[PDB]
């Protein structure tokens, strides 16, 4: 369907700034995982660039 | 941190960045009484958030601005007096904080007031909720 | 130790603007000023403080001998541009410990003086300025 | 930017490959089209430098 | 980013040029003349497009 | 004195003390009127307290902050959203005063204003009550 | 001279008397309009006075405090608070003036705002009237 | 009883400043200020005051020998940290009584000077300061 996936496949080549960059990998990820039912909250916190690798540290809590 | 309003692939990156911006929140409370103890209250949601952004567009390439290559002072004007004309839902992001929403432009006002053609203009914004139809 | 030879006399210092010498300059000032905020609370008598901002602040003087900032400045602020300028100063003691060189960079002058002449006066100019940034080049 | 993951509006289709192969030519130093993510474009934006001394690094 | 006057290229100009160089203070061998050549130096780094994501997930 | 605000066993301590604070508490009288005496008034029951505070959250360690540990402003913003939107009940206490009691948050309002990535609030509290449920005689 | 709140023979003194006070009163005045003569007005009743004070509750032995023996500040502001919401009818009388009648509490608002500790408080009063029913 | 000869010279002063010792110092100032409110009393001709709170102030000059300020500073500004500086000052005047040593902690600079000159007259500066808290190491 339209809401199964993620788009983190058209920041690849720094279309946009770094800043925009960063928002729209939070944005992308909080939005692709929060369908499943099981999935109560994430948090994308930490946040890196260095040479061409992004990095990031997500939290995911279930109701386990 | 810069500031983008973005309309689906067309993006517009403000030249100027402004002095300050707030965020405003608020909540319902729903207030009763009851004979011989007083007033109590109970929680009835939550309201939209708006924002006001202050600032100008030059019309020289200035050392303060942001990047090199934006449009004329009323070019901008005419590209958010429509998308303010047409009702288009937009996202508005500001790098490096937490704001990154869907928003409808509510107020346009611009003006000149010196010498040097630049053109000042306040935006108001507000927050943009879809409602859920369920269906079975 | 220090010595009394070692203070550095202003008879040895030099200016650069905008990449011509400046053989007629009598001072030279520049100096960044930091903005505060007080902090106050409740419950502690004690006042503490924390920086804002900072912005740029100076002066040139000089002997009347030509008309070198009507021709610097010219008609670029009534035409409606925004000149800026570079400023390099020089001070060498000989009797000091080195030399001391910076440049004050993204001047803007804040007035132009044409005529000002008195009968039994020898002219001078004076011109104000604020900047936004700085390099050095020697440290003594 | 990097033209890394540029795609081509113009072109049409390319002779399959099977993802090792792509994985192997840009190894080589190779330039070269990728069918991914819905679209026809570039794998990555390399040159033909392969030998890395100290005096050339990998940048 | 940083630009200067390279010291040591100086300094082995000079040498070969065959002035004395014990005798002169530091100040003395950044100013001496040169004869129609100059030696700088500089400080830069490159940044480079990004092309990679590293994703730590905790539970 | 600390401020702190709780939500069961998640506590969150304010890293700076604001300049001040106040508590607001009113009455609720009832007006009527005698026809040749004027107006007369009546007791109409007690109204719930508020408060208002203002304060900013730090971007780095100054020497005037409460504690070492804090999280970031928008951690902070973060937090305090959340509990705003799901309506949730609180507890909030000022040491070292009378101010120990079960709020719920009515605003919240944050900004940005200079070079320190300091960011500024006000927050405003309304007090809650509870009322007992009737039990069925033996 | 000294100001008292009293609720029968329990009463309470200020320490730090306040700059100043002022009395409110007012008087109903009812307007109707005739045909070509104009505007005419009768009178209607008598309103009830209200008394607002600010001051403070001070936290250590000043100088030019009333009396010496006052209870904390904050022992203060509960037995003031507990008055409020109890709805009592209370006593208020300056010294030294025609100042001396019956009253309830409709506000009471406290603060701290420096290093000192003191509380600073303001206290709305209103007159208070009680209703004679006649019997036969 | 009072001598003339147990006033104390400032010649006989001294300062440290972040640890190091400042031989070209010239004069050093501290300060405390108190705040007060005025209390009015209906009824009461009189006038009266309660103490607020209370805030540091001073100042540093020197001769101008080399670029000390600016290696203190730096980049520290410009970036966005917040330095505090500790000076320690010292009052030993042989024909007095004793010593007098104080320590001035928690040091904010009010301004920073880059270039002051002028032909025919010797250098010098002048630093402002607000400050937090005292300590006293040697009383008279």
């Amino acid at each position: 369907s339209l809401e199964y996936g993620t788009e983190l496949s058209e920041l690849i080549g720094q279309k946009y700034t770094k800043g925009l960059t960063e928002s729209e990998a939070s944005r992308f990820i909080k939005e692709a995982l929060l369908i499943n039912p099981y999935i109560l909250e994430v948090n994308v916190k930490s946040a890196n660039f260095n040479r061409d690798i992004l990095s990031a540290n997500v939290k995911v809590s279930t109701i386990y | 941190m810069e500031m983008w309003l973005r309309q689906a692939e067309d993006r517009f990156r403000f030249p100027v960045f402004p002095s300050s911006f707030s965020i405003n929140g608020k909540a319902a409370v729903n207030s009763s009484s009851i004979l011989k103890i007083g007033e109590i209250a109970t929680f009835g949601g939550v309201a939209l958030k708006s924002i006001s952004i202050s600032s100008f567009f030059p019309n020289k390439d200035y050392t303060f601005c942001d990047y090199t290559g934006f449009p004329s002072p009323y070019d901008c004007v005419n590209k958010i007096e429509k998308w303010m004309k047409e009702g288009f839902i937009l996202r508005f992001t500001i790098t490096e904080t937490n704001i990154n929403m869907e928003v409808i432009i509510e107020g346009f006002s611009y003006e000149e007031r010196d010498g040097t053609r630049d053109v000042y203009f306040t935006l108001d914004l507000k927050e943009y909720k879809r409602i859920k139809i369920p269906k079975v | 130790n220090m010595e009394a030879r070692n203070v550095m006399s202003g008879t040895w210092g030099e200016l650069w603007l905008d990449g011509n010498k400046v053989a007629e300059v009598k001072k030279f000032q520049a100096k960044m000023e930091f903005t505060k905020e007080d902090i106050i609370i409740a419950g502690q008598m004690g006042t503490d403080t924390k920086y804002m901002g900072y912005k740029g602040k100076g002066s040139i003087t000089l002997y009347h001998v030509s008309s070198r900032m009507h021709k610097l400045i010219g008609e670029k602020i009534k035409r409606g541009s925004e000149p800026r300028f570079v400023a390099i100063s020089k001070l060498n003691d000989p009797d000091s410990y080195g030399a001391e060189r910076i440049a004050v960079k993204n001047i803007a002058f804040d007035d132009l003086t044409l005529a000002d002449w008195e009968v039994g006066v020898k002219g001078e100019i004076e011109a104000p300025f604020t900047f936004t940034e700085y390099d050095f080049l020697d440290i003594i | 930017q990097s033209v890394t993951y540029t795609k081509l509006s113009d072109v049409v289709d390319i002779p399959k490959m099977t993802k090792v192969d792509a994985e192997s030519r840009v190894n080589k130093g190779e330039l070269i089209l990728i069918k991914e993510a819905g679209a026809i474009r570039i794998a990555r934006g390399v040159n033909s430098l392969t030998e890395l001394t100290a005096e050339k690094g990998e940048m | 980013s940083t630009v200067e006057i390279d010291f040591e290229a100086q300094k082995s100009y000079l040498k070969s040029k065959g002035v004395d160089l014990s005798y002169m203070t530091l100040q003395e061998i950044k100013e001496a003349n040169t004869g129609s050549k100059v030696f700088l130096k500089a400080k830069i780094k490159v940044l480079d497009a990004m092309e990679d994501i590293d994703l730590s997930i905790e539970i």
